[PDB]
């Protein structure tokens, strides 16, 4: 498939840039976090971000990190995981919907594999948070084979070695936390995901020449808030979604 | 791009977000300048004989072998200031953070020896050292430090956007290149030491030395020095707490599975779906889930062998030096110690020349001890 290239070629149509909401799976459990993306998608994001629960979540602020705990507080597997893709997918046929992984849980029962099972469920893209792109290539490569897009993140620092690499080696989109060097090198279309936590910072990020921005942790945060109130996290879920996308047209 | 091979074979690497890649070029270079550095050899060597107090002694143990034909020697890293052989790594870690201009250290810690190495090295070095996750809390503090697989989680955390001021000290011969070739490198002169004591008094190298294994640096910098001598044998110890058959170990390295964590590819105890465990061990400081990189190269082409000491055995070891040579071993160095008596015990009249590391003393650990023994009765 070929859905973040349809994406953007129709938000180009469109004038507009991307709003891609991060949540983890299953937080705060199975049956809610599948009512949560549906009212994302509801609200208007353009792709998906999901996380899968780890033991070690290493590169995860604190947010995030309680966004895991919860999760396996509910006892949620990769398994699990995996046939939540596939529900969602069989849901909604053209949004791209990306994994933020950690290394082991792709490595662990054989890299292909993992990839192979992305492409099953339906998955576009795979980011990798603990791999650096000088240690990507199996991971590159096996998700290549398997149509599934490498997402590297181009941080704050990079020298132009690295803006070469990331350019090269990404697909479907880049991760940035600059834009002209990546436009230069022929680069997957850009997505701010740094302090994405305003609709101003979306519109600023587009001007900037970014195609979209993603807000890696202002969705979680809704759901931190209203645990004990599940319909009002929906709705508040859906009224933020609503003002970030609506600052990208 | 690195300057010196990130792998061990298939083990080790780089594996961490792309932000802490210039963290670690940074220091890789640091690292390879200061190796090649006389001014830095001479500072190194001034902290470890002046103050740490190196070298460190090589203690016959007649009393324990009398009546077999072993002879047992114990390289005294217990002697150490602060007593465990951490002290040597610390000190040369501050030296190159002071000469990447960094000021700030930062750390974690299971058995408080490094912690409070950690601690002490940033005291002497004028370094402001902030440490997570550790009695070891109030030596911290007192040596004016500001204070657990996650505790390994906690300090890169920080170290994230820190690197231009600070450095993260780790505490093991594990983690992303370039830090399992430093550690050994700042490890290296216990086994160098070693050698030049063995042959003033025995005139030969040993027949083995054995070391005990949590993350792998007393006994890397153990062996270091021996693995071009081919006839040396280099045993690791990993914890087999309650018993490997009961899953309640720290022994990776013979039962575990390769994964990827911590920055490195490495033998881990892992649920089957690929979640890293919880390891276990009578001692902290072999509580730990994984393995550096170098062990696990070592085992794979058969030049060390890998072995694991229960709780108890490590128990009965430590019991027996107290007794027998008035020496306290760490209940970790007493697992290195009960595999060694277990050799000479299961074939006495087998001539062979040990050298155990005694990695650090059990002042530490007799609060511990004294609740088992009491338990029993
Ligand atoms: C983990 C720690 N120490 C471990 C330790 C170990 C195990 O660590 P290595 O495998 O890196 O030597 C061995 N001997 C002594 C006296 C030790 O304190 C710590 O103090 O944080
Ligand atoms: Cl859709
Ligand atoms: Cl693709
Ligand atoms: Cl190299
Ligand atoms: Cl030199
Ligand atoms: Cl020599
Ligand atoms: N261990």
């Amino acid at each position: 498939m070929e859905r973040y290239e349809n994406l953007f070629a129709q938000l180009n149509d469109r004038r507009e840039g991307a709003f891609v909401p991060f949540v983890t799976l299953g937080d705060p459990g199975i049956e809610q976090s599948l009512k949560i993306i549906d009212t994302l998608i509801d609200a208007g994001a353009d792709a998906l971000e999901l996380g899968v629960p780890f033991s070690d979540p290493l590169a995860d602020g604190p947010t995030i990190q309680n966004a895991n705990l919860r999760a396996f507080a509910a006892g949620v597997t990769p398994a699990q995981c995996f046939e939540m893709l596939a529900l969602i997918r069989e849901k909604h046929p053209t949004i791209p919907i990306g994994l933020l992984m950690y290394a082991n849980l792709v490595f662990n029962n054989g890299i292909d594999a993992f990839y192979a099972r992305c492409e099953q469920v339906g998955v576009d893209s795979v980011l990798v948070a603990d791999v650096p792109v000088e240690e990507s290539a199996p991971f590159r490569q096996a998700a290549l084979r398997h149509n599934i897009a490498p997402i590297f993140i181009c941080p704050p620092n990079a020298d132009d070695d690295l803006l070469r690499q990331v350019a090269s080696y990404g697909r479907g989109y880049t991760y940035l936390l600059l834009i002209e060097k990546l436009k230069e090198y022929h680069a997957a279309p850009a997505l701010q995901g740094f302090g994405i936590s305003s609709p101003e910072q979306v519109s600023a990020a587009v001007r900037a020449g970014a195609a979209g921005a993603i807000s890696g942790s202002a969705i979680v945060k809704i759901i931190e808030k209203n645990l004990a109130s599940p319909k009002q996290m929906l709705a508040e879920l859906r009224s933020f979604v609503s003002a970030m996308k609506a600052a990208s047209r | 791009t690195t300057l010196l091979n990130p792998y061990f074979g298939e083990f080790g690497g780089m594996y961490v977000p792309q932000i802490l890649m210039p963290a670690l070029n940074q220091l890789e270079e640091a690292f390879v300048s200061a190796q090649k550095d006389p001014e830095f050899q001479a500072q190194f060597a001034d902290l470890l004989k002046n103050y740490a107090g190196r070298p460190t002694a090589l203690t016959k143990c007649q009393n324990i072998t009398a009546g077999t034909r072993t002879t047992l020697y114990l390289k005294r890293e217990d002697l150490l200031h602060g007593g465990a052989h951490k002290t040597n790594q610390v000190l040369g870690q501050a030296l190159l953070a002071k000469r990447m201009g960094k000021s700030e250290i930062i750390a974690e810690t299971g058995a408080g020896q490094h912690g409070v190495a950690s601690a002490l090295a940033s005291a002497l070095l004028g370094l402001k050292c902030r440490i997570y996750m550790g009695p070891n809390v109030f030596r911290m503090r007192l040596m004016g430090a500001e204070v657990l697989k996650d505790a390994c989680n906690e300090a890169l955390r920080d170290w994230s956007g820190s690197y231009e001021t600070a450095h993260y000290m780790l505490g093991t011969a594990a983690g992303p290149h370039p830090y399992p070739t430093i550690v050994r490198e700042f490890q290296r002169m216990i086994g160098e030491e070693t050698k030049a004591q063995i042959l003033d008094k025995e005139g030969r190298l040993p027949d083995a030395v054995i070391a005990c294994v949590g993350g792998g640096s007393n006994a890397i910098g153990m062996f270091a020095d021996f693995i071009n001598d081919t006839s040396v044998g280099l045993i690791g110890v990993e914890p087999g707490g309650h018993g490997i058959e009961t899953g309640e170990h720290g022994a990776p390295l013979k039962h575990g599975r390769v994964g990827i964590y911590f920055g490195m590819k490495a033998p881990m105890m892992q649920t089957a779906d690929g979640q890293i465990e919880e390891s276990y061990s009578i001692s902290a400081g072999l509580d730990f889930p994984s393995v550096g990189p170098q062990h696990a190269y070592l085992n794979s082409i058969g030049r060390a062998d890998y072995v694991s000491i229960t709780d108890d055995e490590a128990l009965e070891a430590f019991k027996t030096l107290c007794r027998h040579e008035g020496i306290i071993p760490a209940l970790e160095s007493s697992h290195a110690l009960a595999h060694a008596l277990k050799m000479m015990r299961e074939q006495p009249e087998k001539e062979q020349l040990l050298v155990v590391n005694l990695s650090g003393r059990g002042d530490k650990d007799i609060f511990t001890v004294h609740d088992i023994l009491k338990a029993r009765g």
